[PDB]
């Protein structure tokens, strides 16, 4: 045993860590759905047969009576799906959410912005200030600065909406899910702590280095929560700006064979047909990511 | 009550059974008391069968005859008699 | 809280310092773990007990 | 038969702390008596220079901040195991026998060779530890390059405005330079880049002006570090601008120890306050200026030569640092290779 | 076997070299790890590394408390570890005030979750729960690690500060006023077989008797209202089968002379408390008594 | 300094392969029938101890008063046995058939599943078990011997096959039968039987003894004793003499099933779950 | 104050003899009761002449003598006697006193002496009125036999004459335990011995109606079948005169309250094991013994 | 050559699939070098690698 | 509120020490201002932080 202790002699910050090179994607990046029925495992239809029905069509197995023992080891914490037979490709991860079909998509998919809907910058607010960042997060008699509308989803940026109690953390304790599960939304929907954020910019940035992070059990085929030791942090941009990156999306394969087709560079601009559209892939991460080598 | 404190041959499916048999209420309408009847009857037939140690039909589609289990042939008559004597 | 009349009275080391930031920026936004900033002239450092 | 031929064992290659390039970021001082502090403070008395304002102007007032700045442990462990065979065989003969001598020879030897192990695990897990209590106090790029360009506009206490500034800025640097040497394999723009990185950070307040000397006399302003491969693209993109050579380095940590005056305050007020004679001999002069760092003079005094990789760009020589050889064939990751979620 | 072996003093077994040492110096070398007085070599305090998460690691940073553990018949978690200030939710014994205080400490997930866990089977408490020992360390990072001492005293390292076992005061019961010279300290967990309230009576006894039988028989006649419950709930309900009226078991001896009172200090939620200096543990198994 | 060590040396021929079979079997627990100092392999273990028709409670009670010695070192035509003291810390194989944890108490059974081999020698030793499974398997191994007379009916046997196993953790084993040709084995038949004369005792004479003492009753707890006896019921004195000395001689005889002393609790295991450290206890 | 003393030194305030120093010689390695636990003790407290009390009540005593200390005698010299404290599995030998023979494997007990009186002869200590009486070490079925025949007179003694009570207490003092004689001095009826039999009744009582069908019938179930020699020796103590329903679910509770109600029953005859001879002497004058106290 | 730090267990699932990831990327590009590529650097980092 | 620690490692003069009544009845009558009266011995005199 070697006790040891470091001294920060530096007046300000000597020390930078810049981000050189990638070179794998140990997710899938692609299309899949987050379990939900595996999430809230003990939420039945209250009429047998209809439910029944819908585990049966849904493709989703019933719950084996798990008791209530295993129950409150779920609340406290647990692993319940498997991994899979076979993946060549990366482990699965993604979120839903519910939008209304009119949303301002030109501001709002083309650019990096919060999926809450509003703008929920921690960092824009004044210090030690939890009226006025709660304001900013669930008033709605005041538009927020990026987008000057107040709302672009109703259904998610109020206080008790559907992807509040679905999203935010401190409504999911009370519905009851598997902690160990990874839930990709919630990063913009914990307001129990984003309000608990709000610090000077220094303090920001201390407070982003230490404990902002996430961690991920690498190895299983499904996302885990991972405990520390077992695997380091994760660091995360995201959850400085609580932004989130426009991927590229088409609504018809004549638009992702023209994006395929022409190349150079031509994957960041938003081409948009009568009711076909493609958004700006912001950062070419699909254009010379693999081919550099 | 007899089937808590019974061993079987399977817990779960013995568990299954005596759970669509107890909590057992008729409705006030006499036409829906026949198929609540039914599938308690069904239920008892299944702990009966099981609970002698022999064999059901398995068979997914067809049910498992309402009939008596080990029984001595002329109460069975007195069964037949007395049935037919109040058809 | 320390003693900072010990901090005032007793002799440094002369450095050439230098940080990326204003001072009075990295002041009120709290770089550091503890401060204290005397604004004119305090008398406190004049007296020892 | 079989024909075994001639074993094989591994020779366990060293590293040292000091001998590894990853020293000239540290400050190496040996202290025996390191089981009995809580905390290492460091203060400044930080005095602001003003300037006179014209008529009508806000006088502004001679103001002095004061600032303390303390210290972070992290004790680092190993545990080896003996069998209680090897221990029964050690301290035991069985008559002087020749089939005692090989197991006494092989307990010692066994024992001997887990003390080298555990030493050289002992050295490469301070390594570890202070590679990852440097990186815990590292802000990113985008931060420390807004910050190097807003800070003569934020002179005051941060407004909305100016952060409003920043975090537009803080967005604008994000996208623009989340992977770097996967997008671009520009000579000047990669240069241009790490340049503008090392005139970045801000130097530490104190250093030995013989240490980390090369030869003609180039005094060396800091030390970069990372993994192998992309220290390859370095060294093939970058080639016209690595020069080779020798650097000094100190040879052994240099010593703390406590003055006979000092127990006494030790044992009486729970507290050391180091260069004691140096304090009470200017303080009853009068001159108020230590020559040097009561930690700065506690360093080495002895230097060695060795071979090392130090880039030139803006005369800020800089030394690049390899991490292969104090991770191979270990059961822990490497610090430097994160992940990163971009969501 | 000649003379002088057996008339010659005993090896000092501090004194004589280690074993690092005696392989060194037949071969001399030198390397950076000093070695000459190992640690803990002269310990008698059998230590036992333990895990715990965070939320039952409250009132623990203050050394000296019972790592009692549990097990849960969930598969996931096959055993847990209580402390027991934390069992003083299910303590009958403990007062309204008190109980309403430390359950506004124990507000995390896995105190609630081991409350919860206590009170579902068709057991009793006495084949829930299973007593360690007394903590002396914390780690103390999210999940923290606690090291208990199963047999020996309650010392740091360094033989420097003889560690100290706390009770709450809820707990603690006396059986005469003129204490003994010399004396042990048991833990009686009892019942009261009331319907609703079947939350067992927890006790931490301090008796100079160390007789089994001689303590049994004065424990039935300070029980004898649960006792009575006892026959009253087999009485007004038959074809029910309960067991263990009540259990004792032997955690360790004291020297009388320094059990004292003291308040536990955490998160500026005083309480009073009953102190043991020189505590030792010596264990025994769920014994019962009716 | 050597420490308490029997020499236990072997009186037969062994190849390599089966000094290397035995040096597997280091930190296991072997019973021993006297606390001596040199041994052969015939006073080793249980195999000494098996009889054909006697059975697991009275190898249980040749169990109660054996030294619990370890093995330390294995080496040239001998053994190095290890009598471990009530205080001291040992490591303990997992020889069980039933993994441990992190805080159990561990006792001794007889090996009811079944190693050195020879033509009359078979190195046979105890399992080492938690405290809840003993008690299950006591409690469960009595009732089975109980079930032995009624054998003959359909319904007992399903009810002896839901007896026959038990569960533990991740642990779905199940044990042999006490009764071997529908007959009881005189071991299980003289601990059923003194069961049943403690039960058809007390079901008898506690009336009239607590009838006898309702007049000096000085207390609020034996007339609600008295009560339920009362409502459960719904000579020359050497006949009451004999019938209190049998009442305590069937008492005698059954001592070995009614508790288990504390032998072994763990301490820390070892991972992939082969070994453990286990302070002794008397 | 300080621990438990190793070394507890008994002086002999009274001048003493060469005689009684030389039975004192003799008496090294023997057990002596101890209240004090000092370090420089008188002799009043050595021995168990303190508790001789004029009904000398045998159930009074053997209650009592458990409460006290244990200890060993060591280095008989001139008035000084060193009494090595026990400790928890060390291995020391003894000496017994009574003539009680020992053998190898069995436990032992302390006791109060059996067929108290000068036909003994006692060479114990006759100095100032003042006899060391020493605590019989005795092996676990003499104990037993003592402890369940004195609870039977405790028990037997109620609603009965002032005659027959005679005529069991004339048959029963006698024990035959191995080859060896030995009665029962004064048995007296007791409050202790009271409170013991109304805790052996209740216990009576529980296993009375804790004991399920089978549970009772076994024993007539196997009159019927099988006959030997035990079930004639029992079943003419019994009185003279196809389950129905059996549920092991049931019986399994059944039997593990009842093991819990005849541990308490039995507790109450089989005391304390404090002594468990490893080897003996082939004089049975010493023996080396495991677990002192 | 590319993933070598990464395996300080026995290889787990997601690692290999990354392996088989970069095996269909390698081989078709790196299958015929000489044929499409001509560039004296490129046959240079190829040799020493 | 002291450092009874710091009593005891210091050296320190020897004087004929003489109260009025018994030295431990002027300790327990509290004429003193504080005390550490204490029983045999303590290490708590040692672990110097």
């Amino acid at each position: 045993t070697q006790n040891i202790n470091t001294v920060d002699m530096g007046l300000g910050y000597t020390s930078n860590t810049c981000v050189a090179y990638v070179n794998r994607v140990r997710t899938d990046m692609g299309v899949r759905v987050q379990d939900l029925f595996r999430v809230f495992p003990m939420n039945v239809y209250r009429h047998d047969e209809v439910d029944r029905w819908i585990r049966h069509a849904a493709g989703v197995e019933r719950p084996q009576l798990l008791d209530t023992e295993t129950i409150s080891m779920l609340t406290f914490g647990s692993m319940s799906e498997r991994n899979a037979a076979a993946t060549v490709h990366g482990q699965k991860a993604a979120c839903e959410l519910i939008l209304t079909p009119v949303t301002m998509d030109v501001n709002y998919f083309k650019i990096p912005n919060n999926p809450r809907g509003r703008a929920s910058c921690m960092l824009a607010v004044d210090p030690y200030d939890t009226e006025a960042a709660t304001k900013a997060i669930y008033d709605h008699r005041e538009a927020d600065a990026q987008t000057f509308a107040a709302t672009h989803n109703p259904w998610a940026s109020q206080a008790g909406c559907l992807s509040d109690v679905l999203y935010n953390t401190r409504h999911r304790e009370r519905l009851g899910y598997n902690s160990k599960f990874y839930s990709p939304c919630a990063q913009y929907f914990n307001t129990e702590e984003i309000i608990a954020a709000n610090k000077t910019l220094f303090k920001t940035i201390d407070e982003y280095l230490l404990r902002a992070k996430d961690c991920i059990r690498g190895d299983t085929d499904t996302q885990y929560v991972c405990v520390e030791g077992t695997e380091q942090l994760i660091e995360n941009p995201c959850r400085l700006t609580q932004e989130a990156l426009p991927i590229l999306s088409t609504t018809t394969l004549a638009l992702m064979e023209t994006k395929l087709k022409g190349g150079a560079g031509a994957f960041a601009t938003s081409e948009t047909h009568f009711g076909n559209y493609v958004v700006g892939e912001i950062i070419p991460l699909q254009q010379s990511m693999l081919f550099n080598s | 009550r007899r089937g808590y404190t019974y061993p079987f041959g399977d817990r779960g499916k013995a568990r299954d059974h005596l759970a669509v048999l107890d909590r057992t209420e008729f409705d006030t309408d006499v036409r829906h008391d026949a198929e609540i009847v039914e599938r308690a009857l069904v239920s008892a037939v299944i702990l009966a069968k099981m609970s002698v140690r022999e064999t059901l039909v398995t068979a997914i589609g067809q049910t498992e005859p309402i009939a008596f289990v080990h029984l001595k042939d002329t109460e069975v008559q007195r069964i037949e008699e007395n049935l037919e004597g109040v058809r | 809280m320390e003693n900072w009349s010990a901090l005032e009275l007793l002799p440094k080391v002369g450095i050439p310092t230098d940080f990326l930031t204003h001072v009075k920026t990295s002041a009120g936004e709290e770089m550091f773990e503890a401060l204290r900033i005397y604004y004119g002239d305090d008398p406190e450092r004049y007296n020892i007990h | 038969f079989e024909a075994i031929f001639g074993t094989f064992c591994n020779r366990l290659e060293w590293v040292y702390f000091l001998t590894s390039g990853l020293a000239a970021a540290a400050h190496a001082i040996k202290f025996h008596d390191l089981n009995k502090l809580t905390t290492g403070k460091m203060l400044f008395h930080v005095q602001v220079p003003r300037v006179a304002s014209g008529a009508g102007l806000p006088t502004s007032r001679q103001t002095t901040i004061m600032v303390t700045k303390y210290s972070e442990k992290s004790p680092i462990t190993i545990p080896f195991e003996l069998s209680a065979a090897c221990l029964t065989y050690l301290r035991e003969t069985f008559e002087g026998t020749i089939l005692d001598k090989i197991l006494n020879v092989e307990a010692m030897h066994t024992v001997l060779r887990a003390l080298k192990n555990t030493a050289d695990a002992m050295e490469r897990g301070l390594i570890h530890s202070f590679l990852q209590t440097l990186l815990r106090k590292a802000p990113p790029y985008f931060v420390v390059q807004t910050l190097v360009e807003n800070a003569t506009l934020a002179r005051q206490a941060l407004n909305r405005i100016q952060r409003s500034n920043i975090l537009q800025s803080f967005k604008a640097k994000m996208l623009a330079t989340l992977f770097l040497l996967n997008r671009t394999r520009d000579r000047d723009y990669v240069l241009k880049f790490l340049t503008r990185l090392a005139e970045a950070a801000t130097d530490s307040i104190l250093d030995n002006p013989t240490t980390y000397t090369t030869s003609s006399g180039a005094k060396i302003s800091g030390v970069m570090v990372s993994t192998a491969n992309v220290m390859q693209i370095i060294m093939s993109l970058l080639s016209s601008h690595i020069t080779k050579e020798t650097v000094s380095a100190p040879a052994t940590y240099g010593n703390f120890v406590l003055s006979p005056e000092n127990a006494v305050t030790a044992i009486s007020y729970h507290s050391i306050l180091a260069d004691f004679n140096s304090y009470k001999a200017h303080l009853t002069s009068g001159q108020p200026h230590l020559p040097n760092d009561s930690l700065s003079q506690a360093g080495a005094h002895s230097l060695t030569p060795l071979s090392m990789d130090v880039i030139r760009l803006g005369e800020k020589t800089v030394i690049m640092e390899n991490l292969r050889r104090v991770y191979k064939n270990t059961d822990t990751k490497d610090p430097l290779e994160r992940n990163v979620d971009l969501t | 076997m000649d003379a002088r072996a057996v008339a010659k003093r005993p090896r000092d077994p501090a004194d004589e070299d280690n074993e690092l040492v005696t392989a060194l110096k037949a071969k001399r070398e030198v390397n950076t790890i000093s070695v000459r007085y190992l640690y803990h070599a002269d310990h008698q305090a059998l230590t036992a590394r333990f895990f715990v998460p965070e939320g039952l690691v409250e009132f623990e940073a203050q050394p000296g408390a019972l790592l009692i553990r549990m097990e849960t018949g969930c598969d996931s978690p096959r055993h847990l570890y209580i402390s027991l200030y934390l069992l003083g939710i299910r303590a009958s014994n403990v007062s309204a005030s008190t109980r309403c205080l430390l359950e506004s400490v124990y507000t995390a997930s896995a105190a609630r979750a081991a409350l919860q866990w206590l009170d579902l089977g068709p057991h009793l408490l006495h084949r829930r729960l299973e007593t360690l020992g007394c903590v002396k360390t914390v780690s103390l990072g999210i999940t923290s690690l606690l090291t208990c001492v199963m047999r020996g005293y309650l010392y740091n390292t360094l033989k420097t500060e003889v560690f100290a076992l706390m009770i709450p005061k809820d707990m603690y019961l006396t059986w005469e006023e003129t204490r003994g010279r010399l004396q042990y300290v048991y833990l009686i967990i009892v019942y009261d077989y009331d319907g609703p309230e079947t939350r067992p009576g927890i006790y931490v006894l301090t008796s100079s008797i160390a007789h089994w039988q001689t303590l049994v028989d004065v424990a039935r006649g300070k029980f004898a209202r649960e006792r009575c419950s006892f026959v009253n709930r087999r009485i007004t309900r038959p074809r029910q089968i309960p067991l263990c009226t009540g259990v004792i078991q032997k955690l360790g001896w004291c020297l009388a002379d320094d059990i004292h009172t003291s308040f536990l200090v955490h998160k500026e939620l005083k309480l009073s408390v009953v102190r043991l200096d020189n505590f030792s543990v010596e264990l025994g198994d769920f014994r019962e008594f009716v | 300094a050597m420490e308490a060590n029997i020499f236990c040396t072997f009186d037969h021929k062994l190849s390599i392969a089966d000094v290397g079979k035995l040096t597997k079997l280091v930190a296991a627990v072997v019973p021993i029938p006297q606390r001596l100092h040199l041994i052969k392999h015939y006073q080793l273990g249980l195999h000494q101890f098996v009889d054909h028709t006697r059975g697991y409670v009275r190898l249980r009670g040749l169990l109660r008063n054996m030294t619990l010695t370890l093995m330390r070192r294995v080496e040239g035509n001998q053994i190095l046995l290890h009598v471990p003291t009530h205080g001291l810390l040992y490591t303990v194989l997992n020889t069980g058939p039933v993994t441990w944890e992190k805080g159990d108490a561990l006792c001794v059974l007889p090996p009811l599943f079944h190693l050195l081999t020879l033509g009359q020698w078979e190195l046979v030793l105890p399992w080492i078990v938690p405290m809840p499974l003993a008690l299950e398997i006591n409690q469960r191994l009595l009732i089975m011997g109980l079930f032995s007379l009624d054998r003959s009916y359909e319904e007992v046997k399903a009810a002896v096959q839901q007896l026959q196993t038990i569960t533990f953790r991740d642990a779905t084993f199940t044990i042999p039968d006490p009764v071997i040709d529908q007959h009881l084995l005189i071991d299980m038949k003289t601990a059923c039987l003194s069961m049943s004369m403690v039960a058809n005792l007390a079901s008898e004479l506690t009336m009239t003894y607590v009838r006898k003492l309702a007049l000096e009753d000085s207390s609020m707890l034996l007339v609600k004793c008295q009560e339920l006896l009362m409502r459960l019921d719904r000579v020359s004195p050497d006949d009451e003499i004999a019938r209190l000395s049998a009442l305590f001689v069937m008492l005698r005889q059954l001592d070995d099933l009614i508790r288990e002393q504390v032998v072994f609790t763990v301490c820390d295991v070892s991972p992939d779950n082969k070994s453990a450290t286990c302070i002794f206890k008397g």
